[PDB]
RNA sequence: ACGCGUCCCCCGCGAGCGCACGGGGUCGGCGGCGAUGUCGGCUACCCACCCGACCCGUCUUGAAACACGGACCAAGGAGUCU
RNA sequence: AGAGUGGCGCGGACGCUACGCCGCGACGAGUAGGAGGGCCGCUGCGGUGAGCCUUGAAGCCUAGGGCGCGGGCCCGGGUGGA
């Protein structure tokens, strides 16, 4: 025994490494670390003790059957896939949800969960929403950005813990999780310059006024 | 309060002069004249909006009129400011010169 | 309680309609049937653009989905009650249909057996 | 041989049905039903069968006398079994196995005796 | 028995491994080999162009060994002496290509199909695409892929062209096996021109394709695979 | 059994 | 290029865990809408619009031809024995 | 994947109508005319189906449902009456 050391040689590029493998000969230790060269049980009863096995053989044979597949190659499920982002969303940016009952609206960023979609939180005063998610895709990011350095943003609010039930009702966990992460927010949106007038109206297209073009 | 997509005009198939190909439309979006303009609409979902006699079920409302046909934008077409498509649907030739939305919703910004 | 087959794969096709001759839509006396036209004149033998189209063998049903109806099984035809035992064994790919012309009480003995057996007919209740 | 008369049965026998592209076989003791080499059930010097019992209980197996292949009142050999599913399969698996005789059939009849008992059973 | 024959059968595993790791080196040495040589023979045709200009001499380049041939007019109506000779070259189809070493035998054939190819004297950017991306074989009568290193050691072997590494030298400098290793390959799969062509019927000279390019053939190349 |  | 026992010019079975651009795809990921008015149904009946499409047999170097037989439907109707 | 003389647990998918299955490549216009295969049709004779039918045979009709590239064939309904 001798604790897991870090790997000895930093990434350069995927799947290429960098020390070559003589002078890496050096790093593992390699010159100077050689070496050379469950089915039944047997229980009481009531002279005699019985022979019991665990897994016996089925009653019910089926009539036809499937046969084994061809292993793929590098096929994980969900949970382990990895995650991405993109460059104008970052902490306390500003969003534009585009697509459920609320649609146009301008909805602040807080953080990005495991599952991978994000926490589009209205401060649920002006717009009229609370802590959801909302899907990376369906986003649009904005340029302007107040600092979300300073504050505190929750841990047992994680992605299960949104994740569906079954009139749903607003049961009294979710109003302190309400309140009190809102009301660390809003002291830095009323400070700016005439901010809280346009979180509140919704955005939408006219004319001469053309998404290709604009900046936003 | 308003809208939240993008005019277009289903303006004919793909197809050379004589011999036409009926899995591919050409759509003219509004305001959008050249070919550098045309990379935003790109992958992006379009949708043509319509009203049979009978009730259609909905998602999200009471079972009514209306329906749609669904599809996609592909690639540019041209020179000029004209984008190519692929609706799951094959489209009626009723629908040319007449109005198609393109979404906002895959975006990438 | 329907019965599901052993597996049921993505039937897929490459026509729909059937092949129809040429000029039945003039001459009541010329039936659908298709016949291949043995002119000189002729369009449809030489292929021009618009008319008719011609059987080939690239309008070929693939061998994992052909006989395959879309419950997902295959036809095999019966007469008896000793005719149906034959596909015990093989419940999962095949099933019985009850001939035409077998009777109204013969057939109520049989449907019964076909349910015994898992077997899967697809002309149940029928002449009542 | 049994290799012989095949050649001859093959395609020919009052036991033979053909029709929508598929093929079978009404023989005794084929158990699979089909029309082939392995699962003939006449043809061969060892037989195994595997048939619905008398009244509803049970199942009724049958094997073939290696002896007077030539007289055939005296050529099966029958017996019944009527007990639990599970344990009836310790039976027909210790006939095959554990005698030698004939080490294909094997698999084919644990599925037969396990779809005539999931019958006689009451229905759904 | 066996508790003796099994550890004989953990002694004849290890030696079939030993073949490839005794085998796996040399891939290497063999690679980093002719990397030398694509030095020292690259600079050592500027070293004597220098060396002349600077005493008011001249120096003419080595005239070609190698060239690359594309068939580009179709398969319908050909005269009879012209479907002749792009058998022989094993150009059967359209927008279809081959190696061919030059000697008189071998340019005099290429002044008769001249108005239904194009060809030119390929590079080493130009000779490794093809043959890594393209290149198939012709082992049993079959079209069979090259994803490994035990079919070309394994047919001519005997040559002393094993990985994918001698392909390059034996074509790219016409040596002393050449033939076997060039009737090796079957002849490559170019899709079309992405770009074009200037005008397909006339001679390049005029302003079409035809004929020879002595050093634009780079430029039909990576347009086309 | 140069490395061991 | 990296234990050692001898041949030299030239001065033959170590121990295990682990990640992957590696011999053709899988989520140990999700959401709506459900009983007399809606779900589905390529196939077969009517309509509508865009593209294409001259009437068949035939002799003939050449037939949509200002070349000939054909108003419609049934039932018969032509390489055969010795 | 050679053979010798001396120094606890009775268990492990499918197959192979061999006239069948499976395995890796290149190609696929056709009139006069050749050739193969047809679980494509129509009527009679020997064998066979412990075939089927007055609890409804053949024939017809059918905006009913299914099958094969194709020739053609399987099932729902109504008539009909051996």
């Amino acid at each position: 025994k001798g604790k897991p050391h870090c790997s000895r040689n930093p990434v350069l590029v995927r799947g290429i490494g960098r020390y070559s493998r003589s002078a890496m000969y050096s790093r593992k230790a390699l010159y100077k670390r050689k070496y050379a060269a469950l089915a039944t049980v047997t229980k009481p009863v009531g002279g005699g003790t019985r022979v019991v096995k665990l897994r016996k053989m089925p009653r019910y044979y089926p009539t036809e059957d499937v046969p084994r597949k061809l292993l793929s190659h590098g096929k994980k499920p969900f949970s382990q896939h990895v995650r991405k982002l993109r460059a104008s969303i970052t902490p306390g940016t500003i969003l534009i949800i585009l697509t459920g009952r609320h649609r146009g609206k301008r909805v602040v960023f807080l953080k990005q969960l495991s599952s991978g979609l994000l926490l589009v939180t209205g401060p649920l005063s002006l717009n009229r929403v609370p802590l959801r998610r909302t899907h990376q895709k369906f986003v649009i990011a904005t340029s302007t950005k107040i600092d979300i350095s300073g504050v505190k943003i929750p841990k047992h609010l994680t992605d299960a813990y949104f994740k569906k039930k079954k009139k749903y009702e607003i049961t009294e966990q979710r109003k302190v999780d309400q309140k009190a992460v809102d009301s660390q927010i809003l002291p830095k949106i009323k400070a700016v310059p005439q901010l809280q007038g346009y979180l509140r109206s919704v955005f939408a297209l006219t004319n001469g006024v053309y998404p290709h073009k604009l900046v936003f | 309060s308003g809208r939240l997509w993008c005019k277009a005009i289903f303006a004919g198939y793909k197809r050379g002069l004589r011999n036409q190909r009926e899995h591919t439309a050409l759509l003219k979006i509004e305001g959008v004249y050249a070919r550098d303009e045309t990379e935003f609409y790109l992958g992006k979902r379009c949708a043509y909006v319509y009203k049979a006699k009978n009730n259609t079920v909905t998602p999200g409302g009471k079972p009514n009129k209306t329906r749609v046909i669904w599809g996609k934008v592909t690639r540019a077409h041209g020179n000029s400011g004209m984008v190519r498509a692929k609706f799951r649907s094959n489209l009626p030739a009723k629908a040319i010169g007449h109005r198609i939305r393109v979404m906002l919703y895959p975006s990438r910004i | 309680a329907a019965l599901r087959p052993l597996v049921k794969p993505k039937i897929v096709k490459k026509r729909t309609k059937k092949f129809i001759r040429h000029q039945s839509d003039r001459y009541v006396k010329i039936k659908r049937n298709w016949r291949k036209p043995r002119g000189i004149d002729n369009r449809v033998r030489r292929r021009f653009k618009g008319q008719i189209l011609m059987p080939n063998i690239g309008y070929g049903s693939n061998k994992k989905t052909k006989h395959m109806l879309p419950s997902g099984f295959r036809k095999f035809l019966v007469h008896n009650v000793k005719e149906l035992e034959v596909l015990l064994m093989c419940n999962k790919s095949y099933c019985a249909e009850i001939a035409h012309n077998v009777s109204s009480k013969n057939r109520k003995a049989i449907v019964e057996r076909a349910a015994q057996l898992a077997i899967r007919v697809t002309n149940p209740n029928a002449r009542l | 041989s049994a290799h012989l008369q095949w050649m001859v049965v093959r395609n020919c026998s009052s036991f033979l049905i053909k029709r929508n592209k598929q093929t079978y076989s009404t023989e005794p003791n084929n158990l699979k039903a089909r029309n082939s080499f392995r699962y003939n059930g006449l043809i061969h010097r060892k037989t195994v069968g595997v048939e619905p019992a008398a009244d509803g209980k049970g199942v009724v197996v049958v094997m073939k006398r290696r002896s007077g292949q030539r007289k055939p009142a005296t050529s099966y050999v029958r017996t019944t079994i009527n007990k639990n599913a599970r344990a009836t399969l310790s039976s027909i698996r210790h006939m095959i196995r554990k005698n030698k005789y004939h080490p294909d059939l094997r698999m084919a009849a644990i599925r037969r005796a396990s779809a005539i008992l999931r019958s006689q059973k009451p229905v759904m | 028995n066996f508790a003796e024959l099994k550890i004989k059968r953990l002694r004849k595993k290890f030696a079939q491994k030993m073949l490839r790791k005794a085998r796996r080196k040399l891939i290497y040495e063999k690679a980093k080999h002719y990397h030398k040589e694509y030095r020292q023979m690259y600079r050592t045709e500027i070293r004597m162009a220098r060396m002349a200009r600077k005493a008011g001499n001249f120096y003419v380049p080595a005239e070609p060994k190698l060239a690359f041939v594309i068939r580009i007019r179709g398969i319908n109506g050909v005269s009879p002496k012209v479907r002749k000779v792009l058998q022989l070259l094993r150009l059967r189809q359209i927008f279809n290509g081959t190696f061919v070493k030059l000697n008189k035998a071998s340019i005099n054939m290429l002044r008769i199909v001249e108005p239904y190819i194009a060809w030119g004297y390929p590079n080493l950017k130009s000779v490794n695409e093809l043959i890594y991306k393209r290149g198939y074989g012709k082992i049993n009568k079959k079209r069979i892929a090259l994803t490994d290193n035990t079919l070309i050691a394994r047919s001519l072997g005997k040559y002393n062209i094993i990985c994918m590494e001698d392909l390059i030298h034996e074509i790219y400098t016409v040596g002393k096996h050449f033939k076997e290793a060039n009737n090796f390959l079957w002849p490559f799969k170019l899709s079309s021109p992405r770009g074009g062509m200037k005008k397909k019927t006339t001679h390049f000279v005029e302003g079409g394709d035809a004929g020879n390019r002595e050093d634009q053939i780079n430029r039909l190349i990576r347009r086309m695979n | 059994r140069g490395l061991r």
